[PDB]
């Protein structure tokens, strides 16, 4: 009919590309096709797997003869789910459409049905699918079992929609689709290569179609393997041959592709390059240049981190094992997100703090009343899921319930954290780091003595004893962060006021600051217990508080040419206002 | 003891369309 | 049935292509695949695109484009015509048929489908299950033709998870808004149009200030579709407003009284006028609330940063927590800003949003229920006063998933529903209120001589709101107890608030200096804060004059009179009638 088109037709006159492994994948459905009762395979895999591939694939074998005997005659059909429900305008009209379809079927013998989104025709309730109640309509064929239908379901709804209901469960064969190997992978795209090749009339390099599968799945981080290869593939032979105007490139290179796969993943050339080790070799002097203080902390970091990248050691058990312990106000967070902006990763935050209660330990598992929802999961699990490339940045860790370590230490041995959807979350290529303000208080703890000039100075202590000594055992060093000196605070303050000055040129006001005014403001801006975080407070407070009310009304409303300055005797901040 | 836990209950929502009828002569 | 755009340039109606030299790029790079050979071009209302697509006929022709696209058409479907004019069954089928012939055997010519989400839910007359969609789906499989789509960032979506066999075949193409010189410069070629139907001209300096003024007030549509109105508009106003003089030509003058009432703003606002309003509204408020003179600073000086321009434009116009004791009219100055601004306040108590299913109708229920059409209240709220006040009391007894939504809207600054309806808070000022801090030691100091052993604030604030959402308000302004000389002062507003309400019944009200002292040590709490002087105003003056008016000589309506006795402390209240 003209809903569904033949695959076995369109095999025959070509135009589909062959299917290159997924043998075992791929036999388990002519086993259950072969059956006498409950032959209905299901194909259950993750998005890009290439679940119609697999179908495509099969039709093929049946006009070329690679099939038992049965099946030669068998013919297979694609059901267009949006031709049947655009224009019906009434819930029911789609129902007399597949009626029709399923009687001319029917009447057949060896007719098969590839009903590719099946859950969009059959979910539960209402739905952003299908949104039509084909379950009255599925049951029937799949009980009576005249034809066979081949559903190709993602995971996430084949644990809510077919597990739930024993109907669809009792008449459909689960095939596990998962993604290929990344040898697996080249071969596929080898076979492939001379389709697009011909098309595009260019010859990639052998060297290239292996380099770019690596830095897809890693850059791009947003489809499956197998979607990725095929569609950077694409991309690179379409913007070389229309590159330059008159001149051309058949041949392709690893760097040109590489530019290709930035735009699809919003990230620079640079970062986006295979040059990984290039950058953790100057990982030091990067961190170093782009933020200043704490260097016997930030070089501690970078050798620790090269041991893991090596390859020594279980790859099961994570890569990230680091506990930072410092005040804060000193750039803790900034080297956080500094590394993962170098490295290409994402960053993940997720505070402790809010993660208190009992009750809210469970909610990174899964939501407690989350059961129609099962889509987001649990709020730790779905981050790494989608994430499989990111740090972990876990504030105030020592003030959380003693269950909550357990849970670290679970990844920490076995390197996987089970969902209790199902979801496997593999922390393998997952940089795990946490943040401790302890032992501060310890040392800024006023002396019981009569002299109170005694000073700790052994914060070290206090962060042993807050965590169990287990938690110790697993992470194989921490970092300290020195308290910052006078000096390094300076640069802080000058950064508010680059900030202020941009902000300012908008508008044609200039803003001067002297020497003098910055030692208030550091000061000022600088707590001993907090560090630099009263700094945007003061900042804004001593200079913007002013500053607005004078250019809403003043001087200062045009012209600009602020000036600012603190009298000595009373070290007070004024600031001259000029039109 | 532990606190409890309520869970709601949602009803789907679906009505039937009458239809007009418009004779040609 | 279908126009050539190609031969449209060559006569000229459509108008050089300016700007959007990177989505050219990816459109034509995508186009060239193998696979995925059909660009989608996913955007907003009004932001070209198709206006883009028409703009790639114009670079074919000039001859901009690689070679690879030389030679190559660009063609557009009769949206009008199909859904339309082949009524009948047949017709659209037999006319259809010929243009898929005319589209294959030619590789240079690509199909144009401006609206491409029409086609897919198409209108069949006798439900004969053959419509456009179906048609070019084996064709876009089998890539002998290409085609160029157009959509909405909501309506893609819709369509997207629906069909995937469609959503396969395209590629989605990201838009963006244009710069503000790439906006000048589009005005000018359209200008002759505009200026031309008016019978005016505009200015040069015009053309600047309606982009600059539109989406500084003007946020609910996008910058190119906003200078389109501004000027179209502009020229009418200059038609039939000045019907006396008549005058040809555009002033900038002009354009920014337009642009205030297509965006709801008091006049003289584009003038910069109102700075006098933000100036004195300190003054007011300290009148209105006493006790309060530091945390109404803090509230005015945060306040003028926004309109200022010394912050974040994305960011609301201010992001503030009130926290304090009972009775310290932490909500009372919410209610007198809005006043005094003259902005309307949206008022959102949270006692009745506290549990989880309750606070999803903050941004809108789920489809499918009876409770679809009513949509977003918060959204509805702030789209239909841009410029309010969002006062959430009493935060503390929502449930935590509402936190959930204020963290985005402090860091974005807008908020969508779940109908994909966007609402901007960039004119709207977050005022929250929490009565966490009212705990607090009711027992004295053990000893002889007492001791001001007042509890810490903000120590039991840290651990009920999350650092993360502390640390984004922009200030925490606490308020103070209400000391004995503050109490003077807010009972005499209390004989004015009464003295207005005798009004209506004819009975002026003269109070003594020495009465109102006494009133004032008679309820003095500190914990209580102002509360306890609305009932001693109610128990020694409401209560007597009540039954006097009532039964007594008061019911027609004179003079009365309170004065305390030395002798016996105690009010005497004297009636004149
Ligand atoms: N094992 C494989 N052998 C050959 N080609 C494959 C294989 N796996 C994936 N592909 C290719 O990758 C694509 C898989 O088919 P698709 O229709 O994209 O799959 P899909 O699961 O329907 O995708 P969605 O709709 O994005 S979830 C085709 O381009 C295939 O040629
Ligand atoms: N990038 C652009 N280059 C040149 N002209 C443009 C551009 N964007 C918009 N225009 C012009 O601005 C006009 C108004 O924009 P519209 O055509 O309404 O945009 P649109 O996105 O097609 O709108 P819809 O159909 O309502 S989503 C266009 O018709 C063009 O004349
Ligand atoms: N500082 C003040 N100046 C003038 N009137 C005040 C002041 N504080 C409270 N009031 C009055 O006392 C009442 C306060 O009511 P609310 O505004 O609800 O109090 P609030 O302290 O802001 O909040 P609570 O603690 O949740 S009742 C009103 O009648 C106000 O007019
Ligand atoms: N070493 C540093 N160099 C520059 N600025 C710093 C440094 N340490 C702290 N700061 C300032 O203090 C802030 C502390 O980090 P931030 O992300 O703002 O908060 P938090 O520490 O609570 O995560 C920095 O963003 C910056 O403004
Ligand atoms: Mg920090
Ligand atoms: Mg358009
Ligand atoms: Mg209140």
């Amino acid at each position: 009919e003209n809903f569904t088109t033949n695959l076995n037709q369109l095999a025959r006159v070509g135009g589909i590309d062959p299917l290159i492994g997924r043998e075992k994948e791929l036999e388990r459905a002519i086993q259950v096709l072969c059956r006498r009762r409950k032959n209905n395979p299901l194909l259950v895999g993750e998005s890009g797997v290439g679940k119609t591939a697999i179908a495509e694939g099969l039709a093929w074998r049946i006009v070329q003869g690679d099939v038992p005997e049965v099946m030669a005659d068998c013919t297979i059909y694609s059901l267009d789910i949006g031709s049947l429900l655009a224009g019906t305008k009434y819930r029911g009209d789609f129902e007399k459409r597949f009626k029709a379809l399923l009687k001319q079927l029917e009447q057949d013998t060896n007719s098969i049905l590839f009903i590719d989104e099946i859950h969009t025709i059959i979910g539960a309730g209402a739905a952003s699918g299908g949104q039509v109640d084909a379950a009255n309509l599925i049951k029937p064929l799949l009980s009576s079992g005249k034809i066979r239908v081949i559903g190709s379901t993602t995971y996430q709804e084949f644990s809510n929609i077919f597990e739930k209901d024993r109907a669809l469960a009792r008449r459909f064969q689960k095939i596990d689709i998962t993604e290929p190997s990344i040898e697996e992978t080249v071969q596929i795209i080898n076979g492939l290569k001379p389709k697009y090749e011909a098309h595009h009339d260019v010859r990639y390099t052998a060297k290239a179609v292996r380099a770019a599968v690596e830095l897809a799945v890693k850059y791009i981080n947003d489809r499956h393997l197998p979607d990725k290869a095929i569609d950077v593939i694409d991309e690179a032979g379409a913007r070389a041959r229309l590159m330059p105007v008159s001149k051309r490139k058949k041949t392709v290179n690893v760097a040109d592709i590489e530019s290709v796969v930035a735009r699809i993943a919003r990230i620079p050339e640079k970062s986006v390059s295979q040059s990984d080790r290039d950058t953790l070799k100057n990982l030091g002097d990067r961190l170093k240049m782009l933020v200043f203080g704490q260097d016997k902390a930030i070089e501690a970091l970078t050798e620790a981190i090269k041991m893991a990248r090596a390859g020594l050691g279980h790859e099961h058990k994570p890569v990230g094992s680091f506990l930072f312990a410092g005040p804060t106000g000193v750039g803790k967070t900034e080297v956080t997100v500094q590394l993962s902006k170098a490295l290409g990763i994402e960053l993940l935050r997720f505070d402790m703090s809010e993660y208190m209660e009992r009750h809210t330990v469970s909610r990174l598992i899964g939501a407690p009343p989350g059961y129609v929802g099962f889509d987001q999961g649990g709020l730790l699990t779905d981050a790494v899921i989608k994430h499989p490339h990111a740090v972990l940045l876990l504030d105030e860790i020592e003030k959380a319930h003693p269950d909550v370590f357990n849970i670290l230490l679970q990844v920490m041995d076995n390197g996987t954290l089970t969902d209790n959807n199902g979801r496997k979350a593999d922390f393998r290529n997952v940089v795990l780091v946490m943040t401790t303000n302890a032992g501060v208080r310890e040392t800024e703890r006023k002396s019981i003595g009569l002299i109170h000039q005694d000073n700790s100075t052994d914060a070290m202590e206090e962060i042993k004893k807050i965590f169990t000594p287990e938690f110790r055992n697993r992470l194989d060093n921490i970092i300290w962060f020195d308290h910052l000196s006078t000096d390094v605070i300076h640069q802080v303050v000058d950064k508010f006021i680059v900030e202020l000055q941009v902000q300012l040129d908008q508008k044609g006001v200039s803003l001067e600051v002297s020497q003098e005014a910055r030692n208030w403001l550091a000061e000022k801006g600088y707590d001993r217990a907090m560090g630099a975080r009263p700094m945007a407070r003061v900042i804004q407070d001593n200079l913007k508080k002013p500053l607005a009310n004078e250019l809403l009304f003043g001087s200062l409303v045009d012209g600009g040419q602020v000036t600012v300055a603190l009298d000595k005797e009373k070290n007070e901040l004024t600031y001259g206002f000029q039109s | 003891g532990k606190t409890n836990d309520w869970l709601d209950f949602d009803q789907l929502a679906e009505e039937k369309v009458r239809d007009a009828l418009k004779p040609p002569s």
